[PDB]
């Protein structure tokens, strides 16, 4: 059990005690995903308005 | 000095943010009107507290923070609250109608319309920074905005700030204070999308906080106010190293370095002690040994689980108050001989310790009694995977019948995303099992 | 400010709708003039959900009154709170609908519907952020049923992304006006399954039974029945009208209550059924789940709860409320579906209804509601197999095929409830 | 009104417990997937401990201690004893054992050979599949044609032999540990005896050496000649000790048995105790003992999911309800507390 890296200041202290040693999507791709979802909402709404028109 | 920008998303994120900045101002001696008589450098400076606060020529200390919500009622309380003068209007972003507890509504439908606005407000804060190191993001798992908009925001932040670290403070859903049946859906969906964009995430189970408030604060029916002031104390303990002079966890990158050996496994368990009622007239102050011992008790954890039946990858002890290294080591030596603390073979069995001499600050009129010493333990243990298992099981029950799924598809989300998100969680559980258990 | 636009159609619709506005105006401290004379600020915090602000701090109900004959709406305007409604929001014809769905939906109603939509549009344009619509009507008559569902379809066409909610009064032979009620109700349910997000099923059979068996009213009138309805409506809209966390708006309520699109028909409940003795929280909780307190004349034990919303009103221990609600679930867990975890949500509002210290309102999405639809379907088929009374409808241009389709769809709905009852 | 669920249909013990609960009229059995239970009669494998104690308004109890498998796995039991300072490497009541991994795959294959060179009859076994040999050559060659891990411990060459018959036996003791971690020893144990004379020159025969009921009714006759089903109970065995050895069962044997039970369970207590946990647990254990010529008691193994003697099913299962279950969930001693 040894203490290492003891650092001290007016506000406090810090150290390390060891007990035992060891043994992204592009900007364009984001907008495509958002626009694809929007188009699906649009298609679904288009089908509804078509159905109501009938 | 390197600045940190806090981002608060949805009701949970905003209300917790309001509690944290209230506590921060009390800790740094900052008045509600922004003035700070302790700060002798007027109009600027590069002190440790400047990581969270910028300064105007008038001497106002302004939080480096952005509040975002898709409905205005929660943030409107900040605009007219006690610390209304602290923030300027550009920092507070509100939409018209919320995500209705629907991840897809928050992510795709409403998120698309407001994501550019939020990023530009963040840019304005970033333009003030001489050396921005990253972001602290506060949000719920269960809310439509908290889950849906956050995951989108985290994606865009990785694009616009590729070299910047991102930390999460995440509210894990508990039915005792939950407002939606579909919160397991939202939790898995947002975890899946955010997993690669978060370097370190601190999960807080509302169940744990709720029970701590009942058990230790003698509150029969804890409100969000009670929960948030307790969460605020834990958050303060975690971020204290960024705001005060010190040599441990002094930058965001150090959190990953000290707590997260494997990227996907970036969910440290927080444990806090002591939690004592202010209404308790007679109280005996707990020693270093006693509050340190309390760090290995499930009743004091931010997430109920059993570390005895898991393995540790890292452990950090963060002390506030009358604590000296001698007493810490004597406490640890005793605990190691009386408790089950298994580290993985490819990691050293040890503790990183930080001590700040200033004892915890408590909100005047709050539920928490002032103590001479307190500690927050951050440990990366595989036992926290129990929380994923619980969540994934609830997901499986509903999804097998496709219950509520039409709400998500109706917002333009594909049903396949449910499966992809769940498969990712299955792999995550497997990763924990491989690291943690034997035969 | 998230506004709701209220619509009441036909005799039943306007009579129950009128009572509703009388009750909640009293709860919000609004006199029958539009003036606020309350003592609490909780009354005004969400007042804009149902009321517009006029000149001189007057509050005007966001309500549209519709009928194909002037009679009932003349009575409303002569009523106690009759002067509180916007004069321009009275939309009425003179012909009537003769208890005939076809007249309401296709001929007489078709002539009046555009003028209603003009008023609907005028109210919606004033809204800062419109939530959606609530309609009160009966399914057994002509105007509320036929023109009411016509209105719903037209509104959905103009506002496809807004929530549509109804309080729908289901007919019963026990309290019947005409023999064709099963026809009108079956045609209407078909419409409701497709075009509403939330429908509160108010069974006149249940209302009559409660008045007679429980309230000990020898000869219940429609007025006595409407007392139960207005009380129920006040309770189920509490979360919309007052500060709260759960089901605070129409869409969050729908997301919580509707796991499958077509299964959005709720059984409402209320306790205590209305002397001077206040009810303890265990009593409120026990009674609100009792079948005798249900408004749909369906036995909850004959089915399972998919979702449940419970609202408690008054000064009470929120801890005791939680314990009792957990007690009900944990000791009758067989009647709650296992594949929807934590499917019972509870809200508490400090403001109690008039004349009561404490109250509880129950909203259940139960598969037992199939009993209501099966009851209507049997009455429908008993006549339709002999094509009885059909000439009233074919005379308005309808074809028999439309009846067959409506019947098939309602039988499909019954089957779907049965599927999830066994699941 | 309490509620419970059943997830192990193959448990004779908790099938009877399930009966008694229902017979009280104050317990209801739910579907196995219903989360709203007070009591869980869990499955033997991969019990979802992580999902317990998270149902608000419900005190939840389970009939297994998480982590108890360390006592109840042969390879784990050996490791536990040699590693734990409470039990130490020099344990007197546990036979000299070694954990041996097959070469086709923390291994003590080398350590075993060292002590062997220094009667050398050893026994091979794992968690039927037992080899008893006096030569270490064919012992190691047996585990490489299996796959899983094995253990090699000294075969006690001088067992206490019952007379008449000159026959081997083993003692089964049932132990109930409740949610408060009280240790309860069932006052009734059983003697699983061999019906064949013990031959120290015939290890080829696996009958008079293995006292397993599986290998006494099967692959072995006679059977039931001396005692019914090769089972002797404590009343008769104590009478035998008094008549033949002028001693009692309590003095010569049970004192050691109680010591061993206490030692094992107190050792793992901090690892498995549910004292300050969000769910509570209890568990029934089956301890198997061996007695030598000098009336010394040896621990052979600990069983995590034991069956019971047919005669003793009624009394023990009722004791489980009263001590383990009703203590947590009260309604409207056969155990010796250690
Ligand atoms: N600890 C804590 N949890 C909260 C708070 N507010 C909400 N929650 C939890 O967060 C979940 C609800 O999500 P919210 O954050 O309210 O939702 P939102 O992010 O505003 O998203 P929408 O309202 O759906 O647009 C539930 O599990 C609540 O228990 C809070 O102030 N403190
Ligand atoms: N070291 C040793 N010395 C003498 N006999 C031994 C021994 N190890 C095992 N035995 C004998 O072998 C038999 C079976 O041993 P073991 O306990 O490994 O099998 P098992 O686990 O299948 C019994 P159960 O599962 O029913 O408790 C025992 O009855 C015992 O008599
Ligand atoms: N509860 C209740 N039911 C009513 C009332 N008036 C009519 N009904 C029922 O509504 C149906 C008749 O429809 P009605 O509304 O009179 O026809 P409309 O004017 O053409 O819509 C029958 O089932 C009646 O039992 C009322 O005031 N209260
Ligand atoms: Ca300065
Ligand atoms: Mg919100
Ligand atoms: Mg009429
Ligand atoms: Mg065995």
């Amino acid at each position: 059990m040894e203490v290492i890296e003891l650092n001290k200041c007016t506000s406090g202290q810090s150290f390390e005690v060891i007990l035992k040693p060891p043994s992204d999507p592009s900007l364009e791709e984001i907008q495509k995903k958002l626009e694809a979802a929007e188009e699906r909402r649009k298609y679904q709404e288009a089908e509804l308005l078509k159905h109501l028109a009938e | 000095m390197r600045e940190c920008i806090s981002i608060h998303v949805g009701q949970a994120g905003v209300q917790i943010g309001n509690a944290c900045w209230e506590l921060y101002c009390l800790e740094h001696g900052i008045q509600p009107d922004g003035q700070m008589p302790s700060d002798k450098t007027i109009g600027g400076g590069d002190d440790s507290f400047n990581t969270f606060f910028s300064e105007t020529g008038a001497g106002k200390h302004v939080p480096r923070a952005v509040f975002v919500d898709l409905e205005p009622t929660v943030i409107d309380e900040v605009r007219t609250g006690t610390y209304r003068q602290l923030f300027h209007p550009e920092q507070l972003i509100t939409g018209k109608e919320d995500a209705a507890n629907n991840y897809a509504r928050g992510h795709y439908t409403i998120g698309k319309e407001i994501i550019d606005l939020v990023l530009d407000r963040i840019r304005k804060l970033a333009d003030q920074c001489t050396g921005l190191q990253g972001f602290l993001v506060f949000h719920s798992f269960g809310g439509g905005t908290g889950s849906g908009f956050t995951s989108l925001l985290m994606e865009r932040l990785s694009v616009d700030y590729g070299k910047k670290s991102k930390l999460e403070f995440s509210i894990y859903p508990a039915p005792q204070v939950s407002t939606a049946v579909v919160e397991p859906y939202n939790s898995i969906l947002t975890t899946h999308t955010t997993l690669e964009h978060s370097d370190c995430a601190f999960m807080v189970d509302n169940e744990a906080i709720y029970d701590i408030c009942r058990r230790n604060l003698d509150i029969e029916r804890p409100t969000y106010t009670n929960l948030n002031r307790l969460i605020s104390q834990i958050v303060s303990s975690i971020t204290a190293s960024l705001r005060f002079d010190g040599a441990l966890n002094v930058d965001l990158t150090e959190f990953q370095t000290n707590l997260v050996p494997y990227p996907r496994i970036h969910f440290p368990l927080a444990t806090y002690a002591p939690v004592i009622s202010a209404e308790k007239a007679y109280h005996e102050q707990l020693s270093v040994a006693e509050i340190t011992n309390a760090c290995f008790e499930p009743a004091n954890q931010m997430v109920k689980c059993d570390p005895r039946h898991g393995k540790y990858m890292a452990c950090c002890l963060l002390y506030r108050g009358d604590v000296v290294p001698k007493d810490v080591n004597a406490a640890i030596a005793t605990i190691k001989t009386k408790r089950s603390i298994q580290f993985v073979d490819w990691c050293p069995t040890g503790f990183k310790v930080g001590i700040n001499y200033q004892p915890p600050t408590v909100v005047p009129g709050g539920d928490l009694a002032k103590v001479q010493r307190a500690v927050c333990m951050l440990s990366n243990t595989t036992a926290i995977a129990e929380a994923w298992a619980r969540l994934d099981h609830k997901f499986d029950l509903m999804y097998a019948k496709r219950a509520f799924v039409h709400w998500y598809v109706g917002e333009g989300m594909e049903e396949g995303e449910f499966s992809e998100a769940r498969e990712d969680m299955a792999a995550l559980e497997k990763d924990y099992e491989e690291v943690g258990v034997d035969s | 400010m998230r506004e709701i636009v209220h619509i009441q159609a036909g005799q039943c619709g306007n009579q129950i709708g009128a009572k509703f506005w009388e009750v909640i105006s009293d709860e919000h401290g609004i006199d029958p003039t539009g003036s606020y004379h309350g003592d609490s600020d909780l009354q005004l915090e969400r007042i804009n959900v149902y009321y517009n602000e006029a000149t001189g701090n007057k509050y005007v109900p966001r309500a549209i009154l519709v009928d194909l004959e002037p009679g009932t709406m003349d009575s409303v305007r002569s009523g106690p709170f009759g002067q509180i409604f916007r004069p321009d929001n009275f939309v009425f014809g003179q012909s009537g609908a003769g208890n005939n769905w076809a007249k309401g939906h296709y001929t007489e109603g078709a002539e009046l519907v555009d003028s209603v939509l003009d008023v609907v549009r005028k109210e919606s344009e004033s809204c800062d952020c419109l939530q959606g619509f609530q309609l009160t009507h009966s399914l057994g008559g002509g105007t509320g049923s036929g023109m009411g569902t016509l209105l719903i379809s037209k509104i959905r066409e103009e506002y496809p992304d807004r929530i549509m909610n109804t309080f729908s009064v289901m007919p019963s032979p026990k309290v019947s006006d005409t023999v064709v009620e099963p026809y009108n109700a079956t045609l209407s349910v078909h419409q409701l399954v497709e075009n509403t997000d939330e429908t509160y099923c108010i069974d006149n059979e249940a209302l009559y039974d409660i008045c007679f068996r429980t309230l000990k009213l020898t000869t219940p009138t429609y007025g006595d029945l409407n007392h139960l309805v207005s009380a129920t409506m006040s309770g189920v809209t509490t979360c919309l009208r007052f500060p709260g966390q759960l089901n605070a708006d129409l869409r969050k309520l729908a997301v919580n209550m509707v796991p499958f699109p077509r299964l959005h028909f709720f059984m409402p409940g209320f306790a205590p059924l209305t002397q001077y003795r206040a009810l303890t929280v265990p009593e409120l909780t026990q009674q609100m789940f009792d079948s005798k307190n249900m408004m749909a004349a369906c036995d909850p034990r004959h089915g399972r709860y998919l979702t449940v919303a419970a609202i408690f009103r008054g000064r009470m221990s929120m801890k005791e409320v939680d314990e009792q609600m957990l007690n009900v679930q944990n000791k009758n867990s067989s009647y709650f579906v296992e594949w929807i975890p934590n499917n019972v949500k509870t809200a508490v509002c400090d403001i109690p209804p008039r004349g009561l210290k404490m109250s509880a309102t129950f909203i259940g999405n139960s598969t037992a509601i199939q009993e209501l639809f099966k009851r209507i379907s049997e009455q429908f088929t008993a006549m339709f197999r002999r094509k009885a009374f059909l000439h009233w409808y074919t005379g308005e241009g309808m074809d028999e095929m439309e009846f067959t389709e409506a019947e098939s769809n309602m039988n499909d709905l019954v089957s779907e409830y049965q599927q999830y009852q066994d699941a | 009104m309490y509620t419970f669920v059943v997830r192990d249909e193959n448990s004779s013990v908790y099938a009877e417990v399930s009966r008694l609960l229902l017979a009280t009229g104050q317990w209801k059995r739910l579907r196995k997937d219903n989360p709203r239970f007070n009591l869980m009669l869990g499955e033997r494998n991969r019990l979802p401990f992580g999902r317990l104690g998270h149902e608000p308004g419900l005190v939840q109890l389970v009939n297994y201690y998480r982590g108890a498998d360390k006592l109840c796995r042969k390879a784990s039991l050996v490791k536990l004893i040699k590693t734990s300072p409470e039990l130490s490497e020099s344990c007197t009541w546990f036979p000299e054992s070694y954990v041996i991994y097959p070469t086709n795959l923390t291994d003590e294959r080398e350590v075993f050979l060292a002590a062997y060179n220094r009667g050398n009859v050893w026994i091979a076994k794992s968690s039927e599949g037992i080899l008893i040999s006096s030569e270490a050559s064919e012992l190691l060659d047996f585990i490489d044609e299996q796959g899983q891990v094995h253990v090699i411990q000294k075969y006690l060459e001088k067992p206490l032999l019952l007379e008449p018959g000159h026959r081997k036996f083993d003692i089964r003791s049932w132990v109930l540990v409740d949610h408060l971690y009280n240790i309860y020893l069932y006052r009734e144990g059983v003697l699983r005896t061999s019906s064949e004379p013990y031959n120290s020159a015939n290890f080829q025969d696996k009958t008079c050496h293995l006292t397993n009921h599986c290998i006494q009714k099967e692959y072995s006759k006679n059977y039931g000649r001396y005692e019914e089903g090769n089972e002797m109970f404590f009343e008769e065995f104590n009478q035998y000790l008094m008549d033949a050895l002028n001693t009692t069962l309590e003095n010569s044997i049970l004192l050691q048995i109680k010591h061993i039970i206490r030692s094992c369970l107190m050792c793992i207590e901090p690892a498995i105790s549910t004292k300050h946990l969000h769910y509570q647990s209890f568990q029934l254990f089956g301890f198997d003992f061996m007695v030598d010529e000098e009336l010394k008691v040896w621990l052979i193994e600990v069983n995590g999911a034991p069956a019971c003697a047919q005669k003793l099913y009624a009394e023990l299962c009722q004791g489980i309800v009263d001590v383990a279950i009703s203590s947590v969930f009260p309604l409207a001693s056969i155990f010796i507390k250690l």
